[PDB]
């Protein structure tokens, strides 16, 4: 359970787990991620900024 | 004058004839529960939400229909009128999708937040749900009717109010869609309106669509320079 | 089961707006008189006769009826499209031409409809919801067609084969496909629904006008 | 009289078109229809 | 002695619908030679309040179902008017399961359908009435149909109907495969060519019916009885059956019974009475006898040991926790899968449902799924009660009472065949491991 350095994961696939839905970014006591979405070529609902400010962040 | 007294959780209200229990209740400031009534649609009565129990009627009413009659005591907050409220939350969401993460909605639903207020918090449903294929209506108007919930609105607008009696339901049972039968686009000056009163994400805005969070969003109230309406 | 048909219409070589639909003059007087049964200022409500007769003239209703029915009736041709696939007594796509229907409601399953059912697939080599290769039968499965009495019963267009057991329904099969009229009705030589055992009531003559008339009157 | 026979054989010898053609029938005797007004509810 | 307490062994003589068989002539000629249409000039000439008066007094409930008082609701169109025609829509659509009372009427004594529609709309001052058949009785209305056509060449019809100077107009529309549509307002809907949908209530049909107009929807026996009512007055009506449940009454006894029957008998007849007599009794034997659905499938079922002494009238059945209906009796023996039985009905009911509200839209389907799922056994027993529940949200929170149908059966069903479902369920967790 231990809280290290931040990582963003995948499917087994190689897709990106992530889909912008932006609630780490809302829930984030310190305002530490900035996130801006679009429509990937294909469609998908993906991430085109995704930021920690790890000199911000409380872990 | 005509008004005709009635009673909100025992609060006396005069109210004109033909005034509704929903729009009585609002006079002491008491917003009913609703999905398929808008005050500027004519009144459809189907999504059942706005059932409110009256004081000596063995019988809950929908709110948004019945009119209100003299000395009829309106419960808003009674256990009939919770337990209602709760049955018809659940029916709602027995079939709707997992959706909101991905969906546009999220944060700005009136689904979400009246099954916060008024609904329970967990889930019996042990089945399988349905899932429906999309409709193309234009670029305008992005279409994911999984989420529809059959609140008719977008149907009332498009023939009451822009004109167009392109829109409506086919089929009947839990097999009934909203579309148009044929592929083929709503495309009306007035379209994009359809987005604002649809209650679920199934209507939603295709150049705005994956953008940004209702709650991260600062509001300007302005005015449109697009044409001399104002 | 859920229903294996689709409530959205793609078009298709078959079935397309410039699929040639056209009501005889016969059929226009027709719609004349059905029409005149209504007032003026409501002829929407002749959609659903008139709709039907457009398929008891073409068999099943391809979009371009649909969209001659509106056009005649001055209907938007969403509103047809609505009353078209709501009501399940209207084809959407081409049937046989024997569209055999099974009650299997619980009244007449109680009376071994599935043994009428089996009896159909086997003798015709099709299931429940297919068309006959030759384009002469089609089986589906309906709810109570309003006979539960003269279970078990089948509907074959618009007539009623009742009181039936296996080889009732080979019988009318086989007389259907020879060209021949099978007489409707039930088939356990009972007339109607009266009871089998002799007529348990309306024995007596019938009696005459005015035999409990009332003082005044 | 007697109640040996079944009378209702008429409904055997009935056509696609039977309904209508007593409708067109029927029409000749009918009262003149109610109006509202107008032409439809869209005029 | 007056206050008959034994009900049934009905007389020729008193019986309504005389040619219920069909063995004589369904034309004009028989049916006229039986005391149709005899009087009916008179029956006019006496006003539309002295018609109303004997309805009252006949004390005739409605006989689509719901039994409400037919004197006080055909009274609701005895306003003046107000410009807007008037309208008696009679329904036949007749969609209930082990319900064929209707069709016998429409095929074998049209004329007294017919007669019953000018007199009831002589009495609610109706310029025309539209009766409504399902489509699948393509026959019958083809037989309607005839004899609309010979009542209107003999003038009993039309213009100057019977001679007493009123004009009514009786027309004919078929639906399309519709169970919803023989709701009142989902079938004024279906004659305005729209789906069928019902409407909420108020308004009702008396302000604002078919087209917008006054407009009374009443069933086609409630109405074929009334020119009978008025000709031999409303008191012979009231004999008959208990105090607020007079008169005759149409039973269709189907199921397992060794002679399924539609039959006339006075209204409270013991329910044991009427199979045994009638129908030839429970197919082997009365001690085999499992279940009985007494009113149609809306009604909730009662076990062996209720319908023993259980009357078939309004009151009485509905003291038994159940309903009259359509006195539509279904017999289940006890060869009989119970559960299967009542899934099958749920199936109908999710198979028929217009869709328009929620609770029936969604709730009946999940229903369906829960039912299919207790007929295999595959639930836990705690899904007993939450499906009872389930029924309780959706009954009296839907636009029509379709969503009362539909829970219903369930009800009756988890009442008094409890045990059967968690003895089945115990069999499929004990087989499955
Ligand atoms: N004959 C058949 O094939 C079928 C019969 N049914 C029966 O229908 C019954 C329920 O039908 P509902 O119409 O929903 O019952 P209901 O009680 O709501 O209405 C019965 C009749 O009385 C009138 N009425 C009731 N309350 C009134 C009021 N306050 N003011 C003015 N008029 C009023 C209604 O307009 C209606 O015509 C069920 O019990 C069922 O047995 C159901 C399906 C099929
Ligand atoms: C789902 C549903 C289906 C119904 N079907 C019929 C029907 O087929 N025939 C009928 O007479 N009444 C039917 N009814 C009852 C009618 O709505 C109405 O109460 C009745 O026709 C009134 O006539 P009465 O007062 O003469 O009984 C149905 C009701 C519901 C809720
Ligand atoms: S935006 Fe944040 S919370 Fe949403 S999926 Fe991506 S990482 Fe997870
Ligand atoms: S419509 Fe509302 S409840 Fe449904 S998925 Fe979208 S945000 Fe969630
Ligand atoms: S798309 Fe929206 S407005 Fe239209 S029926 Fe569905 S939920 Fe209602
Ligand atoms: S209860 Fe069922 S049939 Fe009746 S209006 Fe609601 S969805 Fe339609
Ligand atoms: S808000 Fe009244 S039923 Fe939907
Ligand atoms: S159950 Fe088969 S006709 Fe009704
Ligand atoms: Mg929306």
């Amino acid at each position: 359970r231990f809280r290290g350095e931040h990582a963003l994961r995948r499917y087994p696939s190689g897709e990106e787990r992530c889909i912008a839905c932006k609630l780490c970014e809302a829930v984030c006591p310190a305002q530490a991620i900035t996130i801006e979405a679009e429509p990937r070529a294909d469609g998908s609902r993906r991430t085109t900024r995704y930021d920690i400010d790890m000199t911000k962040c409380i872990y | 004058s005509n008004l005709i007294e009635v009673f909100v959780d025992g609060q006396s209200v005069m109210v004109e004839p033909g005034t509704t229990v929903l729009q009585a209740c609002e006079k002491v400031g008491m917003q009913i529960p609703r999905f398929c009534y808008h005050e500027r649609l004519s009144v459809a009565g189907n999504c059942r939400m706005c059932l409110v129990e009256i004081e000596k009627a063995p019988k809950v009413v929908a709110a948004c229909a019945m009119p209100v009659m003299k000395g009829w005591n309106i419960l808003t907050n009674s256990e009939k009128s919770k337990k209602a409220r709760e049955g018809v939350m659940e029916f709602l969401l027995a079939n709707h999708p997992l959706d909101c993460p991905i969906c546009d909605q999220g944060g700005e639903c009136d689904l979400q937040d009246q099954s916060m207020m008024f609904g329970s918090d967990r889930s019996r449903f042990l089945e399988g749900k349905r899932a429906v294929e999309d409709k193309n209506i234009g670029p305008l108007v992005k279409t994911i009717m999984t989420r529809c919930i059959q609140c008719t609105r977008c149907i009332r607008f498009a023939s009451e109010i822009a004109g167009v009696d392109d829109l409506g339901t086919t089929g009947r049972g839990n097999d009934m869609q909203v579309g148009t039968y044929i592929e083929k686009m709503f495309m009306s000056e007035l379209s994009g309106n359809i987005i604002d009163i649809c209650p679920v994400g199934a209507l939603t805005s295709k150049p705005y669509a994956f953008t940004a969070r209702p709650w991260e969003t600062r509001k300007t109230e302005s005015i449109d320079v697009m044409d001399a309406v104002g | 089961g859920a229903g294996g048909a689709l409530f959205v219409h793609r078009d298709t070589p078959e079935n397309n707006p410039d699929t040639p639909f056209d009501f005889t003059p016969e059929n226009y007087k027709r719609i004349e008189a059905i029409v005149k049964n209504y007032p003026e200022g409501h002829k929407a409500a002749a959609v659903l006769p008139v709709l039907d007769l457009a398929q008891r003239q073409n068999g099943w209703l391809p979009i371009s009826a649909m969209n001659k029915v509106a056009e005649i009736l001055q209907v938007p041709p969403m509103r047809v499209y609505e009353v078209a696939t709501f009501y399940t007594m209207y084809n959407r796509k081409p049937v046989g031409k024997y569209h055999i229907q099974v009650c299997t409601t619980t009244p007449c399953m109680l009376r071994n409809s599935d043994s009428i059912l089996e009896a159909i697939q086997k003798k015709l080599g099709i299931k429940v919801g297919e068309t006959t290769p030759d384009k002469l039968f089609t089986l589906i499965e309906v709810e109570c067609l309003g006979a539960c009495v003269n279970a078990p019963m089948v509907q074959i267009n618009d007539n009623y084969y009742e009181d039936l057991t296996p080889k009732d329904i080979e019988e009318i099969i086989d007389e259907l496909k020879a060209g021949k009229i099978p007489k409707p009705g039930p088939r356990s030589g009972r007339f109607s629904c009266e009871p089998a055992g002799g007529l348990t009531s309306l024995t007596e003559p019938p009696k005459g006008p005015g035999f409990g008339v009332q003082a005044g009157l | 009289f007697d109640n040996s026979t079944y009378r209702n054989l008429q409904h055997h010898e009935y056509s696609t078109y039977t309904f209508l053609d007593l409708n067109v029938e029927l029409s000749k005797f009918r009262m003149p229809q109610p109006s509202s007004g107008r032409q439809s509810p869209r005029h | 002695a007056p206050k008959k307490t034994s009900f049934g062994s009905l007389k020729d003589e008193d019986r309504i619908f005389t040619n219920l068989y069909g063995r004589h002539d369904w034309r004009l000629k028989g049916a006229q030679s039986r005391g149709d249409w005899y009087k009916t000039k008179e029956i006019l000439l006496k006003g539309p309040d002295w018609i109303l008066g004997e309805v009252k007094t006949s004390g005739l409930r409605g006989r689509g179902g719901a039994g409400f008082p037919t004197g006080l609701k055909w009274s609701f169109m005895n306003k003046p008017s107000d410009g807007r025609p008037k309208y008696l829509v009679v329904n036949a659509d007749e969609g209930e399961p082990g319900t064929c009372k209707d069709r016998e009427i429409i095929r074998h004594d049209p004329h007294k359908l017919v007669e019953g529609c000018l007199v009831g709309g002589r009495a609610m001052g109706a310029r025309a009435a539209y009766i409504y058949i399902r489509g699948e009785f393509y026959n019958e209305a083809s037989n309607l149909q005839v004899a609309i056509r010979e009542a209107y060449e003999a003038g009993l019809i039309g213009k100057n109907a019977c001679g007493s100077g009123y004009d009514f107009d009786v027309f004919v529309v078929r639906g399309a495969g519709a169970y919803i549509c023989g709701e009142e307002t989902a079938l004024i809907e279906s004659i305005e060519g729209k789906q069928g949908k019902p409407r909420l209530k108020p308004p009702f049909p008396a302000d604002v019916g078919v087209f917008g107009c006054p407009t009374t929807v009443a069933n086609v026996e409630t109405v074929a009885v009334s020119p009978t009512i008025c000709r031999r007055g409303g008191a012979w009506f009231a004999s008959f059956g208990r105090e607020r449940n007079s008169g005759t009454k149409l039973f269709n006894i189907s199921g397992h019974v060794n002679h399924p029957c539609t039959v006339e008998e006075e209204m409270s007849v013991p329910l044991k009475e009427l199979i045994e007599k009638h129908a030839g009794g429970v197919i082997g034997g009365w001690d085999n006898l499992l279940a009985v659905i007494p009113g149609g499938s809306s009604t909730p079922l009662i076990p062996k040991s209720v319908c023993e002494t259980v009357l078939m009238d309004f009151d009485a059945l509905v003291q038994a926790q159940t309903g009259l209906g359509t006195a539509a009796v279904i017999v289940m023996d006890r060869s009989t899968d119970i559960v299967k039985a009542i899934a099958r009905l749920i199936e109908f009911y999710k198979h028929e449902s217009c869709g328009q509200c929620t609770p029936c839209r969604e709730g009946v389907d999940w229903m369906n799924k829960v039912m299919a799922r207790f007929v295999k056994g595959d639930a836990r027993p705690a899904e007993i009660d939450s499906l009872w529940e389930i029924s309780k949200q959706i009954e009296g929170h839907t636009i029509c009472a379709l969503g009362d149908g539909a829970a219903w059966p369930v009800q009756g069903l988890i009442r008094h065949f409890r045990p059967e479902l968690e003895e089945r369920m115990q069999q499929f967790a004990l087989q499955h491991q």
